[PDB]
RNA sequence: UAAAUAUAGUUUAAAAACAUCAGAUUGUGAAUCUGACAACAGAGGCUUACGACCCCUUAUUUACC
């Protein structure tokens, strides 16, 4: 079982103690475009999360924000920027064994939970209780939460604001004073009446009436903080005139310690909003989370990319990060803390710093890194140039090489293929895929999103299609900025994907108007001719993507799992396989392919674990490429065991290579790929010497 | 001093503070920079008295029982002078050990990485480690290297041995082990050594770091064994034992006992018996 | 990365038992006597206290679809 539940049950009805000793407010997501806006509350007995957006779980897992202790997750709006990425959050709790997690927010949450059951399956093992704003006030061992529903002038006009209030904490009991007064201390002579003096109750002792508050330090009245989101201009007026808010701002006996503002820049500059912010009083600190906050969230991703950038700048591009107001405010920053008890202050000690210079130095001081990099650089840069000068396109950007859940280094599977400078397609869209796109391009993300022609989904696993909605809303915003007309996107995915989107469309938020979905069944070789509406969509896919052929097959994976194979008018063929075991159907379709992207989830010796998990090992994946006769093989979808680098089997030839996050590969780089291994081993020498010990331990343990 | 009343009030609070405390213990509490350190140190003193008083109550009971029983209540070959005889017999073996026994080295260069709590424990295991060597059939030639005369370890050893310190049959010196034996015949045992020891070689000198790291400090001995070009080795715990719980750094008394069994032709089955049973779920 | 665990002589259970060191010329219970050492991973917190409760580091064992 879990430790925290036992401690709670030990306290009984919150007895033997008052409120939590320390309660601070930490920012997990500053509100940037890539990371979204999120807020984390810490307390001795409870922990709360607000606006669980896309990729929030990855940030908490990266910054030592424990997940197995969360109690409630509060959502200010039912919008993918706020509810998106929540599905993966629930699974993480289930893996940790959390018995129950309470969700609060708009009354559309209950429908969303059943929407995610289409692909996520049954959420057995973890109790999901939705607490809509219509539900009574929630009381905890730490604080009370007031859910305020705001309606702009399913339901897309609803925004939920939370007015939290810490419970009063009993003051310290001065033992020395009580004894001098004549109150015996020790054994049973203190146990009964110590609580009375601690609970603020008058106590009679030997005919003497003593007030509890006199002999104890002034109890904390309980600081209150507010989390409010203003998506756009249409929400300012309802917020300003809300009756409940007035009860906490103009009054003097109900001060507000902090007010989180998850609103854009344009909303804040509004005159009406400015007056409302000032109405809280000068003693109320204001925190703002929006796109104006320039900060680094995935520090590890930046660190590893900079170290890898030394080997090859082009193959390992560096990541690029994407007004006076009357009321002062503090711009949100990652890991920024605001203590609420026992002291009200800004704790900026935990803020991370992103200085590349340390990362380059750390890589160079390694034993054999610099020598290997220097050796490779002279052999390649000053070496003979290839006779055939291949074009700069297509270029494959490996935005993610994760298996099940995002981590510090590897994100869930997602690959971007740039067919030409003005067209591209996404081979997979996992959770946080847009964040990788935004980080990889920064200001150029909108341009890249404008060239997105089609999106392919291998199957319904959460690690392959949970990020599609984020692309749609962001693509809509990107298209508007360029002024191009808004047209539905072409999505190739199994038929059952419609149910999850249809359920979300009819209950949570309209998203299908951005989708022109092509079922993956009619794209297979020798497939039945579908309705003319689908057929014209098929013709659009080939024309828009400038592809001679777009093939599909059924791979050895869960039911309704499909592969891919791209054929270009030039002649080059790119074959992508999702989660699959070694399959013969894939080999036939992708024969004589130029580039092969094959799963390499598990290592050698895990063959039995592969069949139960329905995946392929490193050697199995490579053998498939040779059987398919591919000019080059790329391995991705690695298991989270090999966070940095997978085990290098002896079968690794010049026609194979591993994939990394934010890694750019072109057909002209194939001769360079084999020469990048020795530098990689030196860089990942520590991780390399730790992975095979588990293998050595594995063999002995199974032998036992 | 302000610290004296600092304790007395804590007594009124019932902070598990002992009744009688010497001034020597007070300055040790003074060094504690944190309240929790004072809280932890005081608890150690409290349990120290609790065991002693419980010891004493159970001790006077032994005297009372024995005298009562006495009130109610041949040919021999040897006099009952055995305890003296064994001490002399071990001494003769010990003297032979320092002329022909295999050198076993205890490195005392870790005094800078030890607190007072762990420095005291190191001496306790050193006393037991040397005790098992004396009783062994073929004792090692124990070497105490890098043992500064004025260091805390040397001073603590003197108090625990009193006059016996100068009569112990072991070599204690301030020179490093590299200065006493060839560098090619020295193996610095350590759990972090990448090399696993399979056979106990009788022509090699094994170095055991007299270091008790309650606060874990991995690689401390490995760095010492790497600053000087000395080979390192680790016990084959994972090879033979199904490790499940605890840390792989065994105590000094267990370490010498393991080596002693190996040096007496014992195999890994017998040698690894001394590893705590709570650490491993069986042998294979 | 996450979840359970960590007894510095060893076990037991939630304080003991068996061991360790110094002294002993022991009349065969020395099967004892007089002393030494008694820290349940480490550090920092909370509380009148608690081995409770709460963060952080290392270590061990599992899982990572
Ligand atoms: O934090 C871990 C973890 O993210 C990953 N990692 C390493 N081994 C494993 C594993 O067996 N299973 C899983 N799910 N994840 C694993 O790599 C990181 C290793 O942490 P390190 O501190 O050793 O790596 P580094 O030297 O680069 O320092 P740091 O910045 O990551 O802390
Ligand atoms: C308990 S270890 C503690 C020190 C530990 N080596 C460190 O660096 O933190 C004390 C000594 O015992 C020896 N030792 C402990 N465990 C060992 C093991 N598993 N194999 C070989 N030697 C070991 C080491 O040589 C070490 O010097
Ligand atoms: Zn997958
Ligand atoms: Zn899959």
């Amino acid at each position: 079982p879990l430790r925290h539940l036992r401690t709670r049950e030990k306290r009984g009805p919150s007895g033997c103690s008052g409120g939590p000793n320390t309660v601070y407010l930490q920012v997990v997501a500053a509100g940037s475009r890539d990371s979204g806006a999120a807020l984390y509350v810490f307390s001795e007995f409870n922990r709360y999360l607000f606006n669980c957006g896309e990729g929030v779980q990855r940030l908490m897992q990266e910054h030592k924000l424990k997940v197995a202790r969360l109690d409630n997750i509060f959502l200010t709006r039912m919008h993918w920027s706020n509810v998106g990425g929540l599905s993966g959050m629930i699974l993480t709790l289930k893996e940790t064994g959390l018995p129950k997690c309470v969700l609060s927010g708009p009354p559309q949450l209950e429908k969303y939970l059943e929407a995610i059951k289409i692909f996520s399956g049954p959420l057995k093992g973890i109790e999901l209780a939705v607490r809509p704003h219509s539900a009574p006030e929630y009381e905890d061992e730490t604080m009370t939460v007031y859910q305020i529903p705001i309606h702009s002038e399913r339901d897309s006009s609803l925004v939920v604001a939370f007015i939290c209030k810490l419970h009063l904490k009993r003051g310290n009991f001065l033992v020395l004073k009580a004894k001098e007064m004549g109150l015996p201390v020790g054994t049973a002579a203190i146990a009964p009446i110590i609580a009375a003096v601690k609970d603020g109750k008058s106590i009679t002792h030997e005919g003497r009436e003593i007030l509890a508050e006199e002999l104890c330090t002034p109890p904390d009245p309980g600081a209150a903080f507010v989390v409010v989101e203003c998506p756009d201009e249409s929400f300012i007026q309802p917020i300003c005139e809300n009756a409940t808010f007035q009860r906490y701002q103009g009054k003097a006996d109900a001060p507000v310690a902090l007010v989180v503002h998850m609103a854009p820049a344009s909303v804040l500059v509004d005159s009406r909003y400015q007056q409302w912010m000032e109405r809280f009083g000068p003693d109320t600190q204001h925190l703002v989370l929006n796109e104006n906050c320039a900060s680094v969230h995935n520090l590890r991703s930046h660190k590893i990319q900079t170290q890898l950038n030394l080997i090859h700048p082009d193959i390992f591009p560096l990541l690029t990060s994407f007004p006076t107001l009357s009321v002062p405010m503090v711009q949100g920053e990652c890991l920024l803390k605001y203590q609420l008890r026992p002291r009200r202050e800004w704790q900026r000690d935990a803020i991370i710093t992103c200085n590349p210079e340390e990362f380059i130095v750390e890589a160079l001081q390694l034993p054999n890194f610099q020598q290997s990099v220097q050796e490779y650089r002279r052999s390649a840069q000053d070496g003979p140039a290839p006779a055939e000068k291949r074009s700069q396109y297509p270029e494959i950007i490996f935005l993610g090489t994760g298996s099940a859940i995002p981590m510090k280094i590897r994100n869930v599977s997602a690959t971007l293929v740039n067919i030409s400078p003005d067209t591209s397609l996404l081979l997979d869209c996992g959770e946080g895929t847009f964040g990788q796109l935004c980080r990889h391009y920064g200001d150029q993300v909108d341009r890249v999103l404008g060239t997105l022609a089609a999106v392919f989904v291998s199957h319904l696993h959460a690690d392959h299609h949970t990020g599609l909605p984020s692309i749609l809303l962001q693509r809509e915003r990107a298209l508007a900025s360029l002024g191009k007309p808004l047209h539905p996107l072409l999505v190739v995915a199994p038929n059952q994907l419609k149910a999850w989107l249809q359920q979300y469309h009819n209950q949570c938020q309209e998203v299908l108007h951005h989708i022109s979905m092509i079922p993956a069944k009619c794209l297979q070789e020798g497939a039945e001719i579908s309705s003319p509406a689908v057929e014209r969509l098929i013709s659009s896919l080939l024309r828009t993507c400038d592809l001679e052929e777009f093939q599909t097959c059924l791979v050895r994976h869960c039911k309704h799992a499909f592969g891919c194979a791209l054929v270009h008018t030039s002649g080059w063929k790119v074959v992508y396989s999702g989660d699959t075991m070694p399959c013969e159907a894939l080999v036939r379709m992708g024969k004589d392919a130029t580039l092969l992207i094959h799963e390499a989830t598990l290592e050698d010796g895990l063959e039995e674990e592969a069949v139960e998990k329905t995946h392929s090992t490193t050697s199995q994946a490579i053998s498939v490429g040779m059987r398919m006769n591919a000019e080059f093989i790329m391995l991705n979808h690695f298991s989270q065991r090999y966070a940095k680098v997978p085990l290098f089997s002896p079968n690794f030839s010049e026609k194979v290579g591993v994939a990394f996050d934010h890694m750019k590969v072109c057909f002209g780089d194939f001769p360079t790929m084999p020469k990048l291994i020795p530098p990689l081993k030196a860089l990942f020498a520590g991780d390399i010497e730790e992975m095979e010990e588990r293998r050595e331990k594995r063999e002995l343990r199974q032998v036992r | 001093a302000a610290t004296r009343e600092f304790i007395e009030m804590w007594r009124l609070l019932g902070r598990e503070v002992p009744e009688h405390i010497t001034e020597e213990e007070l300055k040790t509490l003074m060094e504690c920079v944190s309240n929790t350190a004072k809280k932890k140190y005081l608890k150690y003193l409290y349990t120290k008295e609790k065991v002693k008083k419980a010891r004493q109550i159970k001790k006077e009971m032994k005297a009372a029982a024995r005298e009562e029983a006495k009130n109610i209540k041949k040919n021999f070959l040897f006099l009952r002078l055995w305890d003296r005889n064994m001490d002399i017999a071990m001494g003769w073996k010990g003297a032979q050990a320092m002329q022909f026994g295999q050198p076993l080295v205890f490195d005392m260069a870790y005094e800078n990485y030890m607190k007072r709590k762990e420095l005291q424990n190191t001496v306790s295991q050193l006393l037991e480690s040397e005790g098992w060597n004396r009783r062994n059939v073929d004792p090692f030639h124990i070497y105490f290297c890098n043992l500064k005369i004025d260091g805390a370890l040397h001073r603590e050893l003197v108090k625990r041995y009193q006059e016996k310190w100068d009569k112990l049959l072991l070599t204690s010196t301030e020179k490093s082990h590299v200065d006493l034996f060839p560098k090619d015949s020295i193996i610095y045992l350590t759990a972090d050594s990448p090399n696993v020891m399979t056979t106990f070689r009788h022509d090699k000198v094994y170095v055991i770091g007299s270091f008790v790291d309650k606060s874990m400090q991995p690689g401390t001995s490995l760095a010492k064994a790497k600053r000087l070009n000395l080979a390192t080795e680790c016990l084959p715990l994972d090879k033979y034992l199904q490790w499940e719980i605890g840390n792989k750094n065994l105590t000094l008394d267990q370490m010498i006992r393991i080596l002693l069994c190996l040096k007496n032709n014992g195999n890994w089955q017998e040698a690894l018996q001394f590893v705590p049973k709570r650490k491993h779920t069986g042998f294979l």
